[PDB]
RNA sequence: AGAGAAAUCAA
RNA sequence: UGCU
């Protein structure tokens, strides 16, 4: 590692870089041979000059444009590895310096380049002593000789005259200390050298048994399952405002209204209706944020942290245990099938305009028939326009949740119809949100307009009562807090009609392979297995519920639903391949429910596609 | 359900997409993640004997057991050492052509491998802050710790990385002076290079329990990445291998070979059950050592590839925050071994705030390398059938001609996959005799078509940045579902719609804005689609960039057209963008000690990517620091510019 | 010329603010020249950030600060009309100009509108995927020669013997005859992406149920799949 | 309160 | 403060 005495500094920190000598045979002796050679080319080229230039000049071991620059003034060119160490104007020759032990074998390398062939002991080649003048053969003798005593002092001999020999060669080595902390926790050394003889053992396996029915899910036992979706859903409703901005309608609603409670909640005080009142008269007078009031404190929750620590701390009793998280068992509500309903009813409205892309092929035509057929399918339905009342909620909370603001913000869900009338779907409350991560919730208080009111699918709603030119809707309230992430997802719902649109297409296309010309009218008959039998039914109508059931479980979405789908998969091919007249074979201690089952808890939709499953034959034989 | 499963016209593995949860939020993970990767720990222990036995297991070096101890019913941790040399044979003596790639890899690409390719990756944790830091930062913190401890520069190449933080570990003490000046000794360092940092998957989708993730640190990085790149120089050449190259030819090979008549075929798709915990380091250290001594490789190599094994078996995998304690309705975080819990076996093997793991592995490290422990089980003279591997997921193939023989060779396959520590899932994987049903990574699979089925949907929403590359990143993405089979005709322009509805709202053009209200009173028609005006794109047009289409079409006319493209405008003065600049590819506007680290960094950067032109097209390899590299470089182009020597000598006179 | 001493200027503030960064090796660049802080994803936060007041950072120039009631200039950051601004009542450049700051783009749009196509009739075809060239290339370049090449078309000087040596020659001539327009109105990283972007010959797994050319190979997502077929020219 | 699901948010 |  350390210099030699006998070479410069420079010619060392030179030396450093040119070549990565800690990772080859024989280190620390190939950088010491370059840097002898790299000093006779300094002494070669030390201090003559020719026609006003200097007569040497060194191409190695310095930046290569450099040496392709001054080749280019000479009309010469050479290529990397065959690179002369240096070149002599005077006689417009060119040189490497190419040391050898022996002096009888004089080898001309190539014939691009001459050699300058000096031995270790200090004599020079023929060639290269008549080449060249006195001066410089009796210095590059004395540096050869000092390197001489320099390698007899430390008996570098062999592996220098190894070195001179041949090319570089590529090696790895561990140390001995390290060995020793490698092998710690390991039976076998760095290279594991076992002594058992090769052979395959033939162990007793089990059997194989076939899935001669298919599994039935384990239907669960408890309380119904409350809506815990962020919305209402299917029982969502809108108010028509006269034509203007979200301010004007709101400042309408607000001087045409009056709040009576129908329904109080426990998880929801009536008392918090104060905020929604207060919020709507500050976005009715242009402001969107408004400062806080005493009901905020239980409306949002805040400071409920350290009340509630406090209350923990002084409750304390006992000695500490592990932590045991307990999630409460719930059946089906019956609720689910009159969403399945109320989703599918039909509209007024298209309740999707997305804008036409353009036609320039024929197959591009193709694809925009398809989508405005599709449109057209499921746009003039009730889970449109809640796709869409999700949306825009999203959205207009999610935008709104970007600073860490401590104070109310206003975010109306007001939709438009193409007449131009204002429609006032409900409203979301931001409150003192200082989110710092994406995972965090952040507080809210969900106000909307339901259909009906039921207590048992709404148990910490509270329902109040509107009056707004002779009519009556009711209005949700409900304390909430949601996360970033799920704002951000839910701001792009319009991506679950991709599924739907999926079926429909492939349905289409399938009809279209099978003639040979696209029709975008033929609506086949589907047939399914409904209320156990096995009834057909239209495609217009079966990508209809599609969409709804794939919104429920978009709104529906936890570990427990992902788990049972990707857990349920194969069960559903192993239903197809019965179905096709397959035989489904399962190793020893194969449970395919029990992965299933596992994931069956407290989610309604979980549920629900569970008994829809076992609705459906066992065995098909 | 019944809603998914169509008797006519469509097959219910046509419906398989509905089963997805595309649209809805990915669960996150909460809290510490010490339970579970205290589960995970636990496994290898539980299941490496018949009964559980795990207060005696915490005594085994290497994962070796008899086959009489191998778990024939529930999982099996650990591996039979001749069972692996006999099958690493086998795994050699076929798909020689595979292996002879490697022979070059080893002679030729291997030696020119940089350690600048460590940069790009995961967020790694430095044992200098003690902190999970970017991998480029991480990186330089590395090497330059060795450069003050080493007393010499590290050499471009990978193995100049290795053979550096080989010669580091014997210095009995290291320093990082450097206001700032922490030590190290060799076993703090030793302990430090085998420390695993874990977090939490997060976004995962497709369980009910969260897993956990670790990463190697850069002390370790380098040889990890030279033994996976030789894994994947290998998978790369193997028909059984489901990697990133296979999964495209493989399985639609296999779903479309004809079968005699008479033979009896059959399809077996499943998951590995508890894959990265039963599998123990050792079995790829022998399986490796095979490789390379069939090859005729030098010792060097063995020790290079033993090396990241041998430190993988003394792993001090990172708790995290502690177990959580309850007294009632508080909580409180407690490190393993202050109470009693159900992990009071594995307390023996706590050392401060990690835990010693011999047997099983972790997740995120190795994926390759486990491929290729699943193949060569495969390589047995009862296997004739076609297997396709992929971590943790495969699909096998079986040809035979009675039932019998089929399933005495499908116990066969499930059998020598015990024997290196691979326990196949008995409730996840399903054997369909007559004909092919099957679903592999996340094609599924029924007759002759096999169909991609995303796992996540394509993000139909800009990506940020300006409306010019972000159009052109929704298009291509959307380009690239299609492309894939996921999406078709209607499904894709249904995608493009959606994205370009997402488009036009999300640089506020969309309905009555401020921008919008703008255009009509400033009497500023809109002519592109972030504008508002109408969509350019169609479904034949995802590869075209908007302004040519708009140009072509007669859209931009010509003086517009001049406008907008100006190079001197003010507002403004990188993969697949494909996208020209002009006025609307702008840009929006948005441990302290590392900043101006950062912007020394950049300025060096930015000299050096004028006055080297030829750094961008290729890599930067030059002997010499940047000062004279730098200074060089002015020189020369000082001197070849059309100046006189007078002025040559005035320029250089000033460079200092 | 200015820019010589721009460089040394630059060059002497390099070395006398950072010391010990001048002092790194060379080979070093492939590892800092990512050195960031910075890590999900812009996508999450454009919709507020593009509704922020002043969201357009914009350099100091010739802009007007109030138009019709515009406050577009606060003296810097902008706002988000100005682009919009700049495509009416503004400056204009040469027509060779725009003609050359997009070349690949206007030889992507032309073969696409040059090519007639059949009566698309549906099947029951499977596709299957094969790799094959991404898009069409001026000249067939092996992707090993592309570097080379790339080299010899923008800094002919920096180069080696073998460099020229393993580097197709042809396309490096057609190359420099299409780029020096573009060179001189773009950077030299946008130039030396569109260079490579019409060099390179990166294989892409794409539909198969036919033989496909480069041609064909660009527009592959629309003319064959698992239902259709439509055959080109 | 609540969101939630094996443990966190309610700075 | 205006995405069907």
């Amino acid at each position: 590692t350390d210099r030699p005495d006998h070479i410069d500094s420079r010619v060392w920190e030179l030396s450093e870089t040119q070549e990565d000598w800690i990772t080859q045979v024989h280190g620390h002796v190939r950088r010491v041979v370059e840097c002898w050679k790299y000093t006779i080319c300094c002494l070669i080229s030390n201090m003559h000059t020719h026609r006003g230039a200097p007569q040497y000049d060194v191409f190695k071991w310095q930046d290569r444009s450099t040496i392709e620059w001054i080749c280019s003034k000479k009309k010469v060119q050479y290529p990397e590895r065959d690179t002369p160490d240096l070149y002599d104007n005077e006689r417009a020759v060119a040189y490497k310096v190419l040391l050898v032990s022996d002096l009888s074998d004089h080898s001309p390398t190539s014939g691009i380049y001459h050699d300058l062939a000096f031995n270790l002991e200090g004599e020079a080649e023929e060639s290269c002593a008549l080449v060249l003048r006195g001066s410089q053969l009796q210095d590059i003798k004395g540096f050869l000789c000092r390197a001489l005593e320099w390698v007899v002092s430390n008996n570098l001999t062999q592996e220098v005259v190894e070195t001179i020999s041949g090319e570089a060669k590529l090696q790895f080595s561990v140390g001995t200390t390290f060995r020793t902390l490698l092998k710690r926790d390991t039976d076998w050394d760095v290279i594991p050298t076992p002594r058992v003889e090769p052979n395959v053992p033939r162990i007793e396996g089990r059997r194989w048994t076939q899935m001669k029915k298919l599994p039935l899910l384990k239907e669960k036992e408890g309380p119904p399952s409350p809506w815990r979706a962020l919305l209402l859903g299917a029982d969502s409703e809108y108010i028509v405002c006269p034509p203007g901005t979200d301010q004007e309608a709101i400042s309408w609603i607000h001087s045409q209204s009056e709040i009576e409670c129908i329904r109080e909640s426990k998880s929801t005080p009536a008392s918090v209706i104060t905020c929604l009142t207060s919020s709507l008269q500050s976005f009715a007078e242009g402001n969107p944020v408004r400062s806080r009031i005493h009901e905020d404190i239980i409306a949002f929750g805040i400071n409920k942290k350290q009340e509630k620590k406090q209350s923990a701390s002084s409750s304390a009793s006992g000695e500490w245990k592990r932590a045991e998280y307990q999630v409460e068992e719930m059946s089906l509500p019956p609720w689910v099938e009159e969403e399945m309903v109320l989703l599918r009813s039909d509209q007024e409205d298209n309740w999707i305009e997305l804008e036409k892309n353009a036609i320039y092929t024929e197959v591009d035509g193709v694809a925009e028939g398809l989508v405005d057929k599709y449109i057209e399918i499921v746009g003039r339905t009730k889970v449109a326009s809640v796709i869409e009342k999700w949306q825009i909620a999203a959205t207009r909370t999610f935008s709104q949740l970007h600073t860490d603001r401590s104070r109310i913000t206003a975010c109306p869900i007001i939709t438009r119809d193409p007449s131009g009338n204002c429609q006032f779907w409900g409203m979301v409350l931001l409150g003192p949100h200082h989110v710092k991560r994406d995972t965090d919730n952040a507080p809210l208080l969900i106000a909307e307009i339901m259909g009906e009111d039921t207590e048992e699918k709404y148990p910490k709603h509270s329902v109040f009562s509107l009056k707004v030119e002779e009519k009556q809707f009711l209005l949700s309230l409900k304390i909430t807090s949601f996360s970033r992430n799920k704002l951000y997802t839910f701001s792009n719902i319009r991506r679950v009609l991709i599924q739907p649109a999926s079926i429909y297409s492939q349905v289409v296309l399938s009809r279209a392979a099978e003639n040979n010309s696209l029709n975008l009218e033929v609506n086949p008959e589907i047939q399914l297995y409904l209320e156990g039998a096995q009834r057909g039914m239209t495609l217009y109508q079966w990508v209809r519920m599609i969409l709804c059931l794939e919104f429920l479980m978009a709104i529906y979405n936890n570990p427990q639903m992902e788990g049972f789908l990707a857990n349920m998969r194969r069960l559903h091919m192993s239903r197809h391949a019965m179905m096709e007249r397959r035989q489904v074979f399962l190793p020893f201690g194969s449970r395919p429910e029990d992965k299933v089952n596992e994931c069956i808890i407290n989610n309604p939709i979980v549920a629900y596609l569970a008994k829809g499953w076992n609705s459906m034959p066992n065995v098909y034989y | 359900m019944n809603l998914f499963t169509p008797l006519s016209e469509i097959n219910p593995t046509t419906t398989q997409e509905l089963l997805y949860a595309y649209t809805g939020p990915a669960p996150v993970a909460y809290g510490t993640r010490t339970r579970a990767v205290l589960e995970n720990i636990i496994r290898p222990y539980q299941y490496f004997y018949k009964e559980p036995n795990v207060q005696r297991a915490l005594d085994i070096k290497t994962g070796c057991k008899e086959p009489e101890d191998i778990n024939v019913e529930g999982p099996s941790s650990g591996f039979h050492t001749a069972s692996v040399l006999k099958l690493a044979d086998n795994f050699f003596r076929k798909y020689r052509p595979a292996m002879e790639k490697l022979k070059y890899w080893i002679l030729v690409k291997l030696p020119k491998l940089k350690y600048a390719e460590l940069s790009k990756g995961r967020q790694t944790y430095s044992f200098i802050h003690k902190r999970n830091l970017p991998a480029p930062i991480a990186l330089e913190e590395t090497v330059e710790f060795l450069e003050q401890n080493l007393r010499r520069k590290i050499g471009p190449t990978l193995l100049s990385y290795c053979q550096a933080i080989a010669d580091v570990m014997e210095l009995d003490e290291t320093t990082y002076e450097g206001t700032y000046t922490i030590k190290f000794s060799r076993e703090e360092l030793w302990d430090q290079m085998r420390t695993l940092n874990t977090m939490w998957k997060h976004l995962e989708r497709g369980r009910l329990n969260r897993r956990t993730i670790a990463t190697p640190s850069m002390l370790i990085r380098g040889f990890v990445k030279i033994v996976e790149d030789a894994a994947k120089e290998i998978l790369e050449n193997v028909p059984t291998s489901g990697v990133p190259v296979g999964g495209e030819e493989k399985l639609a090979k296999l779903a479309s070979k004809q079968t005699f008549h008479t033979a009896v075929t059959g399809e077996l798709s499943g998951d590995q059950e508890k894959f990265n915990e039963c599998l123990d380091p050792d079995a790829m250290r022998l399986m490796w050592t095979v490789f390379l001594r069939k090859l005729g490789c030098p010792d060097w190599i063995m020790e290079l590839f033993n090396i990241p094994f041998m430190v993988f078996k003394s792993k001090l995998a990172d708790m995290g925050e502690g177990l959580v304690y309850t007294k009632g309705k508080l909580t409180d975080r407690k490190p393993l071994g202050e109470m009693p819990s159900e992990f009071d076996d594995l307390v023996r093997n706590v050392v401060g705030n990690s835990i010693s793991c011999r047997l099983g592995m972790f997740m995120g490290m190795y994926n390759l390398t486990s491929t290729l422990l699943a193949l060569i089980s495969i390589e047995r003279e009862e296997l004739t059938g076609s297997h396709v591997e992929s971590s943790d997921d495969f699909i096998h193939f079986f040809n035979c001609k009675t039932h019998e023989e089929m399933f005495k060779q499908a116990e066969t396959l499930r059998l020598t996959l015990k024997l290196v520590g691979i326990n196949m899932s008995p409730s996840k994987c399903i054997l369909i005799s007559p004909a092919g049903i099957g679903e592999f990574n996340s094609k599924f699979h029924h007759r002759d078509f096999v169909g991609n089925v995303a796992t996540e949907l394509p993000a139909l929403v800009p990506n940020g940045t300006n409306p010019m590359t972000d159009l052109a990143m929704g298009l291509n993405v959307i380009k690239h579902s299609v492309n894939t089979g996921q999406m078709n005709l209607c499904t894709g322009a249904l995608a493009m719609r959606i994205f370009n509805h997402a488009y036009k709202y999300a640089y506020m053009a969309l309905g009555v804005t401020r921008r919008t209200r703008f255009m009509e009173e400033n009497a500023i028609t809109p002519l592109l689609t972030n504008q508002g005006a109408s969509p350019v794109h169609s479904f034949s047009t995802m590869h075209l960039d908007e302004v040519a289409l708009r140009r072509h079409l007669g859209l931009l006319d010509e003086e517009t057209l001049r406008r907008i493209l100006n190079p001197n405008n003010p507002v403004t003065q990188i993969m697949e963008d494909y996208s020209v600049p002009s006025c609307f590819k702008y840009t929006l506007s948005r441990h302290k000690a590392l900043l101006n680290k950062e912007e020394r960094y950049q300025r060096v950067t930015s000299i050096i990517n004028k006055l080297f032109p030829e750094v961008l097209i290729q890599e930067a390899s030059a002997p010499g620091t940047v000062r004279e590299s730098l200074k060089r470089r002015l020189e020369l182009v000082v001197e070849r510019s059309d100046l006189d020597e007078e002025r040559k000598k005035r320029i250089l006179s000033r460079i200092f | 010329e200015c820019t010589l001493r721009a460089l040394v200027e630059e060059y002497n503030g390099a070395c006398k603010e950072a010391p010990k960064e001048m002092s790194k090796q060379f080979t070093d660049y492939n590892t800092f020249k990512r050195y960031t802080t910075s890590k999900h994803a812009p996508q999450m936060r454009l919709v507020y950030s593009v509704r922020k007041p002043w969201p357009i950072s914009m350099t100091p120039s010739k802009e007007i600060p109030l138009v019709f009631n515009g406050t577009k200039l606060k003296d810097t950051r902008a706002n988000i009309v100005v682009p919009d601004y700049w495509s009416k009542y503004g400056s204009q450049t040469s027509l060779e100009v725009v003609n050359a700051i997009l070349y690949a783009e206007d030889l992507k749009v032309q073969r696409f509108f040059s090519t007639e196509w059949g009566e698309i009739r549906y099947g029951r075809m499977l596709p299957f995927r094969k790799p094959v060239q991404a898009c069409p290339t001026i000249e067939e370049v092996n992707p090993a020669s592309i570097p080379h090449t790339l080299l010899q078309v923008f800094c002919p000087q920096y180069t080696t013997l073998d460099s020229k040596r393993k580097a197709h020659m042809g396309a490096v001539e057609k190359l420099k005859r299409v780029m020096e327009p573009i060179c001189k109105v773009q950077t030299q990283e946008s130039a030396v992406h569109i260079a490579r972007s019409l060099i390179d010959s990166n294989k892409k797994w794409l539909p198969t149920v036919v033989d496909h050319t480069p041609r064909t190979a660009e527009m592959a997502h629309f003319l064959c799949s698992k239902y259709h077929y439509v055959h080109t020219n």
